[PDB]
């Protein structure tokens, strides 16, 4: 993370909202706990970001046969 | 009791018409039987004040909000002493005028964090006043909820100063014999970008009168005056007393701030200006970061910061150039808070700030800042 | 076994905080006789406290 945020939020780079919805997906779903601290610190807006597709999207990340995929799978 | 305010204020009318819509904003058909280039005290009439009393906020709050329109040409004296004998309010141990835009409807979680935490603390520790501007929007807005939150979570003095006309609801604030009971619709459901309710955070509203139906920067200059006279002043109990300091603190901006704060600075008064503001604000950061930086290949960057720190609109023009020549003239009052990744803690800030703008051996000029190192813990 | 006597202290507790006020044999009679802001102020102020304690 350190190397992003020197290299790309330098603050030289001009971001948005939806140039982060994409990455911040991916670091959840990919478990990344420091850049999604780092993209929400950013000003990003979890409110208006977080939609019930995206929620279903991330609970079905679920790794494999797990315990948690199970409850799932039985509701 | 309040017998002397129609008296020693004043308001101000249209008046003339100076072109079916006028400068004023209240159109032909609405207009004094009375009626080129419009000017707000040329073609203005003075009347007494008819918009003084205490607001009582429907639902939660304080059941007590000191609010008067006053007219533009009028002495900050006769204000001050309104405000600390009259309405009862102790005299101030700091003045800090926050100022700046904040384009957007909300603000940077960190400078939010910076503000509740670094100036509300700081304030309610050494019991100081916050000069804002008196509606619910903007910077106005982010100080207001700062202080509600700080509020809640454990009083700050923090008043407005607001432009008569751009006030939603002015019609149930008028009784010439007083409205110390006063009931405010701030929950209107009617929304429009010319006029804006009033916080409910503020404890006193200045609202200041120009004849105008409702624009922006007519409170500037009863804004600078204020200040100038407040930190000419001292805590109480006459002479006794010593002198009050007054900060500016800025955060982000336009053209009509640059004018506030060369304004300001001309009027030797401290200033504090944050990193990562946002426009029109880190320029003058950036600038500061350069500090004597030689012409050659500084002279131009000037003009860099000014399309790149600032809008296209007027960025080619060099007036605002001529505007940074004329603050760096005096870039020995302001100084830059470095955000530090978010530091929220600037009493330090502060108390730097105001010790180099007094560069005066005599203990007499310092004992203010002495105070406020005793009331923060550093 | 000091903690979990304090966690059960409070089992302890509950159970003679419903218990009807007579003795068991006189429970009988208790037995026929049976047979906004604020809140989000108080949140506010744990969530400063909170961060505080981050910080
Ligand atoms: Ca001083």
């Amino acid at each position: 993370v350190d190397i992003a945020q020197s290299e790309l939020f330098r603050g030289d780079i001009q971001w948005r909202s939806f140039h982060l919805e994409a990455s911040l997906m991916d670091a959840l779903l990919n478990d990344r706990p420091e850049f999604v601290r780092l993209l929400i610190s950013h000003g990003l807006s979890l409110g208006h970001f977080l939609t019930p597709m995206r929620l279903a999207q991330l609970y079905s990340a679920a790794p494999s046969n797990s315990l948690i995929r199970n409850l799932l799978d039985q509701a | 009791e309040q017998s002397w305010i129609p008296k020693i204020f004043k308001k101000k009318t249209c008046t003339t018409f100076i072109v079916t819509l006028c400068q004023c904003g209240r159109p032909r058909t609405a207009h004094p039987a009375v009626a080129t280039v419009w000017d707000s005290d040329a073609h203005t009439t003075e009347k007494p004040t008819d918009a003084y009393g205490e607001l009582d906020f429907t639902g939660a709050g304080r059941k007590h909000s000191n609010f008067l329109r006053l007219s533009d040409r009028t002495d900050p004296a006769a204000v001050y002493s309104l405000v600390t004998r009259t309405w009862g309010f102790r005299a101030p141990n700091l003045v800090v005028s926050v100022l700046g835009g904040s384009g957007g409807p909300v603000l940077q979680t960190w400078l939010q964090d910076l503000l509740r935490r670094g100036l509300v603390r700081a304030a309610q520790s050494t019991g100081a006043w916050i000069v804002t501007g008196g509606l619910h929007t903007g910077i106005g807005r982010h100080v207001g909820v700062a202080v509600r939150d700080h509020q809640m979570a454990s009083k700050v003095v923090a008043m407005g100063v607001a432009p008569w006309g751009v006030v939603r609801n002015r019609d149930t604030l008028i009784n010439p014999k007083g409205s110390f009971p006063a009931r405010y619709r701030w929950r209107g459901d009617p929304e429009d970008g010319v006029q804006f309710p009033l916080d409910y955070n503020y404890s006193a509203f200045f609202l200041v009168d120009d004849g105008t139906h409702g624009c922006l920067g007519g409170e500037n200059r009863f804004r600078l005056r204020l200040e100038s006279y407040i930190s000419q002043q001292k805590t109480g109990v006459g002479g006794t007393g010593i002198d009050i300091p007054v900060l500016l603190l800025l955060i982000d901006g336009d053209e009509k701030m640059l004018t506030r704060i060369e304004n300001a600075t001309q009027a030797q008064l401290p200033c504090l200006l944050v990193a990562g503001s946002g426009g029109a604000a880190d320029c003058l950061a950036e600038t500061l970061e350069d500090t004597l930086a030689p012409g050659s290949g500084g002279a131009r960057q000037g003009e860099a910061r000014d399309r790149i720190r600032r809008f296209f609109p007027k960025g080619d023009l060099e007036v605002l150039q001529a505007q940074v020549e004329r603050i760096m003239t005096r870039k020995e009052l302001l100084t830059v808070y470095s955000s530090e990744d978010g530091s929220e803690e600037f009493e330090t800030i502060v108390l730097k700030a105001l010790v180099k703008a007094c560069g005066s051996s005599e203990a007499s000029a310092y004992l203010d800042e002495l105070r406020l190192a005793v009331a923060w813990n550093r | 076994s000091d903690l979990y006597w304090k966690a059960q202290r409070y089992r302890l507790i509950r159970e003679f905080h419903s218990r009807p006020a007579l003795a068991p044999p006189f429970i009988v009679i208790s037995h026929l006789r049976l047979l906004k802001e604020a809140e989000r102020k108080l949140l506010t102020w744990e969530s400063v406290h909170k961060e505080n304690f981050l910080l």
